[PDB]
DNA sequence: TCACGCAGTATCCTGT
RNA sequence: GGAUACUGC
């Protein structure tokens, strides 16, 4: 993909591929609340990194128009305000307030850098994507069981991670404090680059942590012991040794000198820890420190946060921010995600059904199913 | 201005936040909207001026008193009466003073019988009380004998 | 360079 | 004791 080719393709996509009808269905939420779509904030990033916010639109036609006119490189969705953002200058000071917004989570592979060995920075590979695969299951289950949020849209971020939009009416009316509470409840791996032991579970395992460890276990052997090989050599297993009390460290080292496979080393570590009881949760702390999602509480706490819009185009990879089907999560491949160049090649190879002829169709289908569920909830209620 | 427009013209005026005028220099639509807001504010000011009859009333008051119109429209009461009496005295062959380079008892408020009354209450009020007192008893500079705090 | 009078009700505070 | 408001005429 040639990023110099981005300015050539962006218009066509925004003209014949961007799913505006479903997009308006989403952000309009069945028209129940008046001025809901009209008070939504958008922000655009144009060529040469020119940023504009407090953009609002009257209806789908105005949005389609101004978007096709601007051809933005980035589209971010923001809060629904007390008035129309376009007229925020006209609103008396203090009377312009963000009132409702989806509850959103951003999981970014870059935040896992201190604990992955295959890639670094913005590089991803099939060996590390399983971490995202774990996160979506660990988090989404909580959101479906502990909090009872029923309408959850998971979206690929385009490069390094995934976003989650929780759109239940209750989740859209949550205050800042309630959002911060939700984020802290879901958050376990606490600390920066200056801390080595980032998980310190108490004697009692809270049911949520038990279910997160249960989800982790299913994948741990493949991710950590086979793929990541977190015990390949001394430079790496020294870390895991650094994560357990010194008392057994020596006892482990000799054992790790006689083990040929990291699965064997894990068995040995588990046996040694079991023999050594307050430390019976130490293996769980290691698993969490290598597998549990990291959440930027600043992303989810603030109501006025602008997050990458679904079906955006990644300025560098060119991939489309496509929704991820929860059931088919295990089959999701971030490298097969349609790029803008591929879908423009597909478009120029054959009115409201043009996208069905591209590789974008199944993802718009997943989005349509999610919107159908939202409509059913709006009606039934 | 907002309250004045609300109370006189019976219309709603939008307010441009002070922090948004600077940011409005990012789109043609917003800048034109700002200019139109200024135009609408000017129109509101002119409409308020017309409604109260500020100008004709100022002219009438100035003619009655004898001051300059700008002084009348600057507000205040001392200058108007000053010029009224100046003209009155000069016309009648008098030498007016030289321009400068709770002090006494006022009205009487009867002690009320506080309560609720469900029958007709008749209010009797005097017409131009103090002016009529000045006329009736002939109270003036040239009539009362003052002496440079007792009632003359 | 300025600015009308007086009678009356309601609320709130007194460290360096 | 003082200070801050705004009604009446
Ligand atoms: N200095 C001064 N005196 C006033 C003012 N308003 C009222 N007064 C005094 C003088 C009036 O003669 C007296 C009587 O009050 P009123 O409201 O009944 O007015 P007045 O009787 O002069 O005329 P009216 O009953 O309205 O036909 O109160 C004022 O604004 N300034
Ligand atoms: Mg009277
Ligand atoms: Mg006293
Ligand atoms: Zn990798």
């Amino acid at each position: 993909y040639d990023p110099a080719s981005l300015p050539d393709v962006l218009p066509l996509y925004y003209r014949r591929l961007f799913p505006f009808y479903q997009y308006f269905r989403w952000l309009n939420y069945g028209g129940v609340v008046k001025n809901y779509f009209q008070h939504r904030e958008f922000s655009f990033t144009l060529k040469d990194d020119v940023y504009v916010r407090y953009q609002s639109f009257n209806n789908q036609s105005e949005l389609e128009k101004e978007m096709q006119k601007m051809c933005p490189y980035k589209i971010d969705i923001g809060a629904v305000y007390s008035h129309r953002p376009s007229l925020h200058n006209t609103v008396k000071s203090g009377t312009f307030q963000a009132q409702e917004k989806e509850l959103v989570f951003d999981i970014d592979m870059t935040d896992y850098d201190d604990v992955r060995r295959c890639c670094s920075s913005a590089d991803i590979c099939p060996k590390c994507w399983t971490l995202m695969t774990i996160a979506v299951r660990i988090l989404d289950r909580a959101l479906a069981e502990d909090f009872g949020f029923k309408h959850r849209l998971w979206v690929y971020s385009g490069r390094r991670g995934v976003h989650c939009w929780v759109c239940d009416d209750s989740a859209r009316k949550l205050s800042q404090a309630e959002r911060s509470a939700v984020a802290e409840y879901l958050s376990v791996v606490k600390g920066g680059e200056e801390t080595i032991k980032k998980v310190q579970l108490p004697e009692t395992i809270h049911p949520f942590i038990g279910k997160s460890l249960k989800m982790v276990e299913r994948y741990f052997e493949k991710y950590a012991l086979v793929d990541q090989d977190i015990l390949e050599n001394k430079q790496c297993w020294d870390k895991v040794i650094a994560l357990v009390p010194e008392v057994a460290r020596e006892s482990l080292l000799r054992e790790f000198s006689k083990a040929r496979s990291s699965v064997e080393r894990w068995d040995k570590l588990s046996s040694c820890l079991e023999a050594t009881r307050r430390y019976s949760n130490i293996p769980k702390e290691i698993m969490l420190q290598f597998c549990y999602p990291r959440l930027d509480v600043n992303v989810s706490k603030g109501l006025n946060h602008l997050l990458k819009s679904p079906f955006s185009v990644h300025p560098k990879t060119g991939r489309i921010s496509v929704p991820i089907d929860c059931k088919k999560l295990d089959q999701f491949d971030p490298f097969s995600v349609p790029t803008i160049s591929l879908i423009c090649s597909e478009l120029d190879n054959v009115r409201t059904r043009d996208y069905k002829r591209t590789s974008l169709a199944p993802y718009i289908k997943v989005f349509e199913q999610f919107l159908d569920k939202l409509d059913q909830s709006r009606k039934g209620e | 201005l907002s309250e004045l427009v609300h109370q006189i013209l019976k219309a709603e005026r939008v307010v441009i936040p002070p922090e948004n005028i600077r940011n409005a220099y990012n789109d043609s639509v917003h800048l034109l909207y700002m200019l139109e807001n200024t135009w609408i504010d000017a129109k509101f000011i002119l409409q308020i001026m017309c409604e109260l009859n500020v100008l004709p009333l100022a002219l009438q008051i100035t003619n009655i008193a004898g001051n300059v119109m700008s002084r009348t429209l600057m507000g205040g009461r001392s200058e108007r009466n000053e010029y009224l009496l100046l003209h009155a005295f000069t016309e009648n062959n008098f030498i007016v003073p030289d321009k400068p380079v709770a002090a006494y008892a006022g009205g009487l408020v009867l002690e009320p019988k506080v309560g609720f009354y469900d029958k007709f209450i008749l209010l009797l009020d005097f017409n131009s009380l103090y002016p009529s007192i000045i006329q009736e008893y002939n109270i003036c500079f040239t009539t009362v004998h003052r002496e440079a705090d007792e009632i003359p």
